[PDB]
Parts: structure tokens; C-alpha cells; sequence
RNA sequence: CCCAUAGUAGGCCUAAAAGCAGCCACCAAUUAAGAAAGCGUUCAAGCUCAACACCCACUAAAAAAUCCCAAACAUAUA
């Protein structure tokens, strides 16, 4: 979180997290909403919108990310550890 | 660099190193913390 | 075993993990090693044992995840690190970015090689009789290894 | 290794396990929330606008609430209780209000809850509010 | 988990928590009163080797000849790192006496003495950094104690000699003369069971 | 970023104390100043009042004033115009449990101060807790 | 209101005087913990 | 004995049985005995 | 790693010491924060630490003068 809040979340103008909370293999994808909604890292900009669906419905997790360029960002956290996912999030804001 | 035959971080920033057979403390933040074992 | 696809989407996949042979000779054995009976029945040159130990590219793996002892994690650490040293593990090499080709360097074959080749220093001025110099051969985590001869490791050259 | 010798609960443990059942028996709407990390005076500012309302917010610790679960009726909400969480409660399902001021903010997610002794989810939660 | 915490309210504070100056010299020359051919330096100490109304301590491990110096040092880092409300120390070595001339006066010490003592509303940990400062600032060989850690050393080296798979121990072989030993032995090697070496005293040994 | 003082309602200009801070910041003293002047008519006068103000970057200028300080009005319910010194065995004023109640009564109304909960009871310890801080003993 | 003559005063409730099974009891506890902790941190 | 409840979004409103015998008994049972029992129903509550 | 609201800038001395120039008391609200353990400000403002959740693992030195100074070697049964 201190990694991403030093690595500010400029190119980014939305992120969303979609995830069954049913299900057993969202919570790496519930700790990657917990580190990207904090003031930490949302302060660094109000151009960036978190948006949080949660749905019932037996889906496979994914985060949608939108840059502001044609850079596109989606990711399935059903088989991914939290720490990974940041680490390629920051990667791709790095560009 | 100064040599040291005990090493001390200084700061939080700091951190220790060994490397060519040696510790040594490398400090980005503030670097006369820089230290060679000796 | 879990990897990691990018095509820009990631995804996250499951192979074969492979599982441990059906029945240990030592059940209620605390380490992995432990149980087969190989404290201290096992060197540098058993790279059957140690690639088990090792990531693809020649890391070694955490104590955690292989569960093994404190003391028998360090030995086989360090006898990793001489069998590459040694060149016995030629399928784990360093992940060379494509563009990076390493340039051609002068061979020299060696075996229980403890430190690392660019650390150490030359011993130009050896001492006397009485304080000498000696050249490291081998670790001495490996001390304890059962020794059939009656001449016991000489650590020191 | 030999059998660790079991130690008995600190107090805190056993006072912890009956404020949950006291709290949960009593009100009949219980909401699962993430805990999301908020700042202090955002906290505070929602908790009292929770508060006008009359909806209470409480948290309780995984290690003492999973217990407590895994041998009663409600084993469904388990999967809920991941991360940080906590529990929206009141007497009546005063689901409305909760939902409009929650709209304000889009990343706090209603994870799911219980209501008048039954399980609901969010779009259950949506239907229950229309 | 939360644990209960250790109450000192029992434990009362002297009016003078600080270490009191010592004097360079003695104000009147004293003779000898113990035999000339005792070595005051060489072997165990045979006094102050007890806690005395103290909870922690300097002790040394090895003999030495403190001088104003090492007072001084002694005194001003105490003092200087002490809460005088909390704890007190008090001195458990005279002022220098024994004179040196080429004059500046000296007072012996040997293996086990407690050279400082310090006690009141604190744990080990609270004194042991300053004290382990003046301990490597000694001449001799030393280390902070306290009554728990002493005690510990003690029974440490008590279940050292009753454990031992060595079936020749030192003390054994000296006794009975068993190669002809006592030829290369000190008589005092006897009493010392080969544990002290001169001034020095070896821990590590049964 | 937020500023919490406890400049007296009367004296319009802080001056000292806060010139320096302000002056760091870059923003209008007098305006700042001018701006106490219509709180202090609208209550009681000769009274310290404590005041959290919020700077935004536009440079505008948020007034959140909270009630008057525990302390002064602990002093003024035991008729002292000054606390004690030791604040330990020197009593310097004695108030009754009742009038500690009131002063929580016509406390506990505004965010600044931050007790909002419910019970009044949590409030009243709060002040009795004060009140031992103080050279003051409670009664009956 | 009743509650108002029912308080604590001038000594704070000690711990081994406030009962065990209690809030309070835990948070005099911590307290204290505390204090243990910055006291032992001075030399640190 | 839990809930088990929401099984999936899409599911067609899955009923008890508890819920169910009620049903039948109320069909089964004549006018007359409906007839009392609306009576009171509208006694309670109108 | 994570995270930090607030009774209040706790009272006296001090131009003011406001958690950290000094003295006394050391309570108290939330679910959980010491009238603050270490830095930093003339004083403020700030960065940590202990605190709640989250469940992660965490286990000590060296040099000199003609030219280093046996060769070497960890693995066959005292
Ligand atoms: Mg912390
Ligand atoms: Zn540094």
C-alpha cells in the first residue's frame, strides 16, 4: 500500500473490483480493493473513480482498470495473490 | 564510505549489505550513513 | 504449481503439483529430510535431493513451503550454492533477459567452492608454521555428515 | 514435538463471545460490510450519519468470531467473515437509508447480510429496499 | 496476549540515589593488612560475590586494578543515564588505597566481585544497556547481572559439571597426582580446579 | 490542513501567536480576525474559545468554532481565575456533582468536541477526569 | 439521574480491585502495558 | 441446522417444504372452514 | 506489514512551551492510542513507536621494510 501510495495512481482515471463474496476465492481480490481504497493512495488524485460491485451471482473475480491513454487493465484474481496483482498494477502505471 | 568494525544503521532508510566478502550500510536518504566493514 | 499468463489480461493457472512418495521409511518426522533418514547422509554432489529444493531459475525455496528444518534448510542452501558453483545444475540457469548474451569468460572447473569467486582475495603473504593462511574447502554446516573414513573432514587447506 | 498444554481463555475472549450473541440475537437486521480504510474523520462522520439513522456499527475480531459460527444455524455467512469486516446492525431493516448514503461513497461494497432470520445479498438487499 | 506487569510500589529509594564521589587518594597512608604474599588480583573473590540490598550489578569476571579513571568513568556514565527517582546505585569497591610509584593509588578486584550495585522500579533490561557500557569500559573482563541472570550462570555451571560426558575433569587428575601432574601445577591449581589462570578466569571451564 | 486554537473571543487580533503561522500560509490576518468578531456578539464575551479552522488551497477561509474550553469552565464553576499549582494534594476549588452535570449538559452539542455518543455519562467522566487533572475535588 | 451518584472517585479503580470478565479490566491492563513498554524504551 | 439460503441468482425462488404443507392443507380444506379462518384473519388485522 | 480520532493547547513557571525547557497529577470517549517512548519546530505544525483490526514470520577488525614460503589433499572401514 506505502509502495503504491509513493507510485501515485496519475494515468489512471478508474478502477473497478467485481468479486462474489461467496465464493472461496475472492479474498486476494478483497485485499487488493482494501489496498487501493485508502486515502493513501486516493488522495493522490480525485480524476481516479473506485467503483466496488459485488455481485452474487457464481462469476470468476476481475478487476477492470481504465488509463487514460488506450492502456487497458483487466486481471482475474481467482488464481492471483493480492501482492502480484499490485506489483503488475504499478508496473502498468509506470508505462 | 568510513570504515567501521561495528556496523550501526543510522536511520530507517538505511540498510545492510554483504557483498565482495564484506557488510557494508547503504543509505539513499542520507548518504554519510554510508559504512564499510572493516 | 500456479503460473502466471499474460496476453492486456492476466490470468492465473494450476498444473500438476507434484506429491510425495506414498509412504516415508520414518513417519512422525518433523523436517522433510528427517523423515527419509537423510540428516546427515547427504552432499554438494546429490542433486537429486537438492533440485527438489529449487526454483526453475536456481533460487532456493522457502522454509515455509517446504517445511524443512532450520538447520537442514542452511545445509542445503549452502550445498545448492556450491553445486552451481560447480556447474551441476546447468538446466537453472539466471534468467538472461533475450537481448543480454553473456560474453565468453575464461572456465576454470571447481568443487566445494564456499564463498563466492569475486569475493575472495588472494592470499599473497601465508603466514608461518604456527599462524597460517588457509584456503576454506568445503562448509562447515556439512561438519556433522557422517564421515566413513576415520580421517575426518578437513575443513581447512 | 510433545502436546502443547492448552491454556484457558483470557477473559477478554469469553467477554468478546457474549457481547457477538447478545448483539446479533437481539437486532434483526445484521449487515456484512468490509472494513474499508477510511480516514478517521470520514469514519466518524459516516458512523454519525449511521447514527441519525439509528443503524450501529461494530467490529469483532475473525479469531474469535469464527468460532462462534462454525458450530450454529448461520455457517453460511463464514466466507463473509474475510480481511477486515464489520457488521451493521439494528432492530427494524432500516435498509433504505443505509443504501443512499453508501451510494455517496462507490467503493465501500455491501457484502451481504442476514434480515428476520434469513441470509440476503446485495442485490437481495437492493430488492428487499425497492 | 496481555500479560500482568511487575509492581515495584514496595521498593523504597535512598535519599542519595547517585554514586558518591570517590577520592583520588586517601586522606591518611594505611600499612598492609592482609599477608604480602597474597596476590590480591589472582584467583576468586572471596568477598562481595552477593547481592546486598540490590536487585542488579556489576560483576567481574576476571582480576584488575581500578583507578580514579575507571571511578570516574563509572560514576559519570551511572549518573548520567540514571532516573534518579527510579533507581539508586550504590558502590561495592573501596576507594583506591594500594599507592603505585614510578604516585596514583589503585584498589584490587577479583573474578566474581560485584564492582557496582543498583536496584528500585525497574527490570534488567532498563539498566543492563548503560551498565554493559561500563562493563566494557572496565580493565577486567565483566557483564551487567541481575540476582535471576547470577543465579542462572550459577546453576548453568553446576549442571555443566554434573552433565559432562568427559570422564577426566581437572579437578580429579590434580588431586590424585595422576601423571605426575602436580610437577607443572600451581598448589593453588588445586583449589582453583583449573578454572583460573592467573587473573583471569575462564567460565567455560569444569 | 486543519488548525486548532484556542484564541480568546474578545481579543479580536491573536497577533503573536498565530502571526507567524498564518504569515507562513499566506492569508489574510485581519480578515481572519474581523471574522471572531461576529461569533464573539453572538455569544458571551470574555471568554476563550476554542476554534478549528480548515485552510483550503484557493485560499479560502473555513470557520468551525466549537464551545468554550473544559478548563474554563471547570474554573468558573469552581469560582477560580486560576488552576492550582500542584495539582495534586492543593485542592483550589471544590464543585458539586451537579454543576459538573449542567456544564456537561451545555457541553456535549458540537462535533468539535467530539463526544456525541448517547450516554451523557461517558461525557461527565470525561469532565470529572478534567477536574482531577485541575486543582478541583467533586462532592455528593 | 441516579447513575450520577453512582461513580468512581478520587482513586482509580485498581487492578486487582476492578473485576477480571470486564472491559475496563483489559483496558487498565493494556494501559499499564503500555507504560511497561515506554519505560523500558528510554535507553532505546 | 442453517439457512442454506440464496443458492444462486438466477435460481426459480426455491420453497421449503414447511412452506409448502401449509399450501396444500388451505386448498384441501372447505369454504366453511376458510370462511372461519378469514373471519378471524380479518379480526386481527383489516 | 498495517495504522493512528479525540476530552485539551492536562494544569503551574514561562513572550509561548501547546506530548517532547522544567514541576505535579497521570485520569478519560469510542471497540481501540502513553496527559506520549524516540526524532522535529523560538513556540506551533509534522514523521515514527506502543494502541485496534489484518494474520504474517522473525530470527563481527588490521598493518613494515632483500623474496610468499614444503608440495598438496574435504569422501574405502584405528
Ligand atoms: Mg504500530
Ligand atoms: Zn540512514
Amino acid at each position: 500500500a506505502a509502495a503504491l501510495a509513493r507510485l501515485g495512481l496519475r494515468p489512471v482515471k478508474q478502477v473497478r473490483v467485481q468479486f462474489c463474496p461467496f465464493e472461496k476465492n475472492v479474498e486476494s481480490t478483497r485485499t487488493f480493493l482494501q489496498t487501493v481504497s485508502s486515502e493513501k493512495v486516493r488522495s493522490t488524485n480525485l480524476n481516479c473513480s473506485v467503483i466496488a460491485d459485488v455481485r452474487h451471482d457464481g462469476s470468476e473475480p476481475c478487476v477492470d482498470v481504465l488509463f487514460g491513454d488506450g492502456h487497458r487493465l483487466i486481471m482475474r484474481g481467482a488464481h492471483l495473490t493480492a501482492l502480484e496483482m499490485l506489483t503488475a498494477f504499478a508496473s502498468h502505471i509506470r508505462a | 564510505f568510513k570504515n567501521k568494525t561495528v556496523l550501526k544503521k543510522r536511520c530507517k532508510d538505511c540498510y545492510l549489505v554483504k557483498r565482495r566478502g564484506r557488510w557494508y550500510v547503504y543509505c539513499k536518504t542520507h548518504p554519510r550513513h554510508k559504512q564499510r566493514q572493516m | 504449481f500456479r503460473e502466471v499468463v499474460e496476453t492486456t489480461i492476466i490470468e492465473g493457472r494450476i498444473t500438476a503439483t507434484p506429491k510425495e512418495s506414498p509412504n516415508p521409511p520414518n513417519p512422525s518426522g518433523q523436517c522433510p529430510i528427517c523423515r527419509w533418514n537423510l540428516k546427515h547422509k547427504y552432499n554438494y554432489d546429490d542433486v537429486l535431493l537438492l533440485s527438489q529444493f529449487i526454483r526453475p531459475h536456481g533460487g532456493m525455496l522457502p522454509r515455509k513451503i517446504t517445511g524443512l528444518c532450520q538447520e537442514e534448510h542452511r545445509k542445503i542452501e549452502e550445498c545448492v550454492k556450491m553445486a552451481h558453483r560447480a556447474g551441476l545444475l546447468p538446466n537453472h540457469r539466471p534468467r538472461l533477459p533475450e537481448g543480454v548474451v553473456p560474453k565468453s569468460k575464461p572456465q576454470l572447473n571447481r568443487y566445494l567452492t564456499r564463498w563466492a569467486p569475486g569475493s575472495v582475495k588472494p592470499i599473497y603473504k601465508k603466514g608461518p608454521r604456527w599462524n597460517r593462511v588457509r584456503m576454506p574447502v568445503g562448509s562447515p554446516l556439512l561438519r556433522d555428515n557422517v564421515c566413513y573414513s576415520r580421517t575426518p573432514w578437513k575443513l581447512y587447506h | 514435538s510433545p502436546p502443547s498444554p492448552p491454556q484457558e481463555e483470557i477473559g477478554l475472549i469469553r467477554l468478546l463471545r457474549r457481547e457477538i450473541a447478545a448483539v446479533f440475537q437481539d437486532n434483526r437486521m445484521i449487515a456484512v460490510c468490509q472494513n474499508v480504510a477510511l480516514s478517521a474523520e470520514d469514519k466518524l462522520l459516516m458512523r454519525h450519519q449511521l447514527r441519525k439513522h439509528k443503524i450501529l456499527m461494530k467490529v469483532f475480531p475473525n479469531q474469535v468470531l469464527k468460532p462462534f459460527l462454525e458450530d450454529s444455524k448461520y455457517q453460511n455467512l463464514l466466507p463473509l467473515f474475510v480481511g477486515h469486516n464489520m457488521l451493521l446492525v439494528s432492530e427494524e431493516p432500516k435498509v433504505k437509508e443505509m443504501v443512499r448514503i453508501l451510494r455517496t461513497v462507490p467503493f465501500l461494497p455491501l457484502l451481504g447480510g442476514c434480515i428476520d432470520d434469513t441470509i440476503l445479498s446485495r442485490q437481495g438487499f437492493i430488492n428487499y429496499s425497492k | 496476549t496481555l500479560l500482568p506487569v511487575p509492581s515495584f510500589e514496595d521498593v523504597s529509594i535512598p535519599e542519595k540515589p547517585k554514586l558518591r564521589f570517590i577520592e583520588r587518594a586517601p586522606l591518611v597512608p594505611k600499612v598492609r593488612r592482609e599477608p604480602k604474599n597474597l596476590s590480591d588480583i589472582r584467583g576468586p573473590s572471596t568477598e562481595a560475590t552477593e547481592f546486598t540490598e540490590g536487585n542488579f550489578a556489576i560483576l567481574a569476571l576476571g582480576g584488575g586494578y581500578l583507578h580514579w579513571g575507571h571511578f570516574e568513568m563509572m560514576r559519570l556514565t551511572i549518573n548520567r543515564s540514571m532516573d534518579p527517582k527510579n533507581m539508586f546505585a550504590i558502590w561495592r569497591v573501596p576507594a583506591p588505597f594500594k599507592p603505585i610509584t614510578r604516585d596514583h593509588y589503585v584498589t584490587p578486584v577479583k573474578a566474581g566481585r560485584l564492582v557496582v550495585e543498583m536496584g528500585g522500579r525497574c527490570e534488567f533490561e532498563e539498566v543492563q544497556g548503560f551498565l554493559d557500557q561500563v562493563a566494557h569500559k572496565l580493565p577486567f573482563a565483566a557483564k551487567a547481572v541481575s540476582r535471576g541472570t547470577l543465579e542462572k550462570m550459577r546453576k548453568d555451571q553446576e549442571e555443566r559439571e554434573r552433565n559432562n560426558q568427559n570422564p577426566w575433569t581437572f579437578e580429579r587428575i590434580a588431586t590424585a597426582n595422576m601423571l605426575g601432574i602436580r610437577k607443572v601445577l600451581s598448589p593453588y591449581d588445586l583449589t582453583h580446579k583449573g578454572k583460573y589462570w592467573g587473573k583471569f578466569y575462564m567460565p567455560k571451564r569444569v | 490542513g486543519v488548525i486548532r486554537a484556542i484564541v480568546r473571543a474578545g481579543l479580536a487580533m491573536p497577533g503573536p501567536p498565530l502571526g507567524p503561522v498564518l504569515g507562513q500560509r499566506g492569508v489574510s490576518i485581519n480578515q481572519f480576525c474581523k471574522e471572531f468578531n461576529e461569533r464573539t456578539k453572538d455569544i458571551k464575551e470574555g471568554i476563550p474559545l476554542p476554534t478549528k479552522i480548515l485552510v483550503k488551497p484557493d485560499r479560502t477561509f473555513e470557520i468551525k468554532i466549537g464551545q468554550p474550553t473544559v478548563s474554563y469552565f471547570l474554573k468558573a464553576a469552581a469560582g477560580i481565575e486560576k488552576g492550582a499549582r500542584q495539582t495534586g494534594k492543593e485542592v483550589a476549588g471544590l464543585v458539586t456533582l451537579k454543576h459538573v452535570y449542567e456544564i456537561a449538559r451545555i457541553k456535549a452539542q458540537d462535533e468539535a468536541f467530539a463526544l456525541q455518543d448517547v450516554p451523557l455519562s461517558s461525557v461527565v467522566r470525561s469532565i470529572i477526569g478534567s477536574a482531577r487533572s485541575l486543582g478541583i475535588r467533586v462532592v455528593k | 439521574p441516579e447513575w450520577l451518584f453512582e461513580m468512581n472517585l478520587g482513586p482509580p479503580k485498581t487492578l486487582e480491585e476492578l473485576d477480571p470478565e470486564s472491559r475496563e479490566y483489559w483496558r487498565r491492563l493494556r494501559k499499564q502495558n503500555i507504560w511497561r513498554h515506554n519505560r523500558l524504551s528510554k535507553n532505546k | 441446522e442453517a439457512l442454506a439460503g440464496a443458492p444462486l441468482d438466477n435460481a426459480p425462488k426455491e420453497y421449503p417444504p414447511k412452506i409448502q404443507q401449509l399450501v396444500q392443507d388451505i386448498a384441501s380444506l372447505t369454504l366453511l372452514e376458510i370462511s372461519d379462518l378469514n373471519e378471524l384473519l380479518k379480526k386481527t388485522l383489516k
